[PDB]
């Protein structure tokens, strides 16, 4: 088995940015060296084979090099497209063996939410379950605080959050918050509100509806 | 220059699965497969190959054993089989075509998720996230196991403003999810929302209407 070691194994960079990713075989490879780009929860695409080879399609910012065990992937301006891990792979010889990986992610300026509230569906209701949903919308970074206050009462251990991932047109995150409780739980409270932190903001913005009115 | 993979699926411990790989209009001519794993979190790891007309089939001494990998050009389709599934195993299974001069994988399957569990399906329930100059509106898709779940816009149509959240774990042992999308508000009162959710493990298929409060 020939080893693959990819340096580094994550990095941040602002769009333009020139970024090089370094691939490392355990022994001679020649110019058996391939580079994928995975975004996530996709599959991963060919961007670059016999260590230097353009496959068709990708855009000329991407580039490859070297031969024998010392291999270098370089995009020469970053763009927010570019968020993925990338892989490399030699086939020089089997079992085809690949590097660990290297996620590559975009540093961009601040930008604020745009705070939306749900409160629970009807048919939800009837199941004997609520679900309030809080969205924080196309903001950078992805630090924020996400505060439920039930009739001004502040919670604790019974919503969960969920981010996106970088988006592929302009860097940002998208985060639900989701508290859950059961109807009888729900019922016994009117304020559902939801205060938001986050350094895009001159101040905290929140988002809130009274249970039951139209 | 397609390749379509099988439905993701749960398996119990110590049972078998066996994921397909459909080359799309006959082109296992002159093209190896290969079967590529990744554990979720991990990297890639590579599993065996197949050069599909002689049969011949190259497994990874990790797998020696455990997986076969086949191949039937009537239907021009490949086949990986793996036994004895341990919690290890959960991962999403990709098929590549593998090209012979250079030894390049330039085309992948979408993935299969394969999920170890002694747990049997469960399909979600889909409910509406109703909209209050832009308002967005949204589904969520709650209570459901394994992963993964599908959603799109009106059959496809919508795509811009979409953001589909990754699904969370609850207490519950089961997983949610929400997507949910921006429009003006204008459009509203006029333009009619769908969403279409897809759980492929329990062949569940729910299109929800979602409607102003």
């Amino acid at each position: 088995d020939i080893q693959m070691t990819q340096s580094p194994s994550s990095l941040s960079a602002s769009v333009g940015d020139r970024v090089t990713i370094t691939c490392r075989a355990s022994q001679s490879i020649s110019s058996y060296l391939n580079w994928y780009q995975q975004k996530p929860g996709k599959a991963p695409k060919l961007l670059i084979y016999a260590a230097s080879s353009l496959q068709s399609g990708v855009p000329s910012r991407f580039s490859g090099s070297g031969s024998g065990t010392d291999f270098t992937l370089t995009i020469s301006s970053l763009q927010p497209e570019d968020f993925a891990t990338y892989y490399c792979q030699q086939s020089y010889s089997t079992p085809l063996t690949f590097g660990q990986g290297t996620k590559v992610e975009i540093k961009r300026t601040v930008a604020a939410p745009s705070v939306f509230i749900f409160p629970p569906s009807d048919e939800q209701l009837k199941s004997g379950t609520a679900s309030v949903v809080c969205l924080l919308n196309n903001f950078y970074p992805r630090e924020a605080k996400v505060q439920w206050k039930v009739d001004n009462a502040l919670q604790s251990g019974n919503s969960q959050e969920s981010v996106t991932e970088q988006d592929s047109k302009d860097s940002t995150y998208s985060l639900s918050s989701t508290l859950t409780l059961s109807k009888a739980d729900y019922e016994k409270h009117k304020v559902y509100a939801c205060e938001v932190t986050h350094q895009g903001l001159s101040s905290p913005v929140t988002k809130s509806f009274n249970r039951g009115e139209c | 220059v397609q390749l379509v993979q099988s439905g993701a699926e749960v398996k119990k411990p110590g049972s078998s699965v066996k994921v397909s790989c459909k080359a799309s209009g006959g082109t296992f001519s002159s093209y190896a497969i290969s079967w590529v794993r990744q554990a979720p979190g991990q990297g890639l790891e590579w599993m065996g190959g197949i050069i599909p007309i002689f049969g011949t089939a190259n497994y990874a001494q990790k797998f020696q054993g455990r997986v076969t990998i086949t191949a039937d050009e009537s239907t021009s389709t490949a086949y990986m089989e793996l036994s004895s599934l341990r919690s290890e195993d959960t991962a999403v299974y990709y098929c590549a075509r593998y090209d012979g001069i250079y030894g390049e994988l330039d085309f992948w399957g979408q993935g299969t998720l394969v999920t170890v569990s002694s747990a049997s399906t469960k399909g979600p329930s889909v409910f509406p996230l109703a909209p209050s100059g832009t308002a967005a509106l949204g589904c969520l898709v709650k209570d459901y196991f394994p992963e993964p779940v599908t959603v799109s816009w009106n059959s496809g149509a919508l795509t811009s403003g979409v953001h589909t959240f990754p699904a969370v774990l609850q207490s519950s042992g089961l997983y949610s999810l929400s997507s949910v999308v921006t429009v003006p508000s204008s459009s509203l009162g006029t333009q009619t929302y769908i969403c279409n959710v897809n759980h492929k493990p329990s062949n569940t298929k729910v299109d929800k209407k979602v409607e102003p409060k």
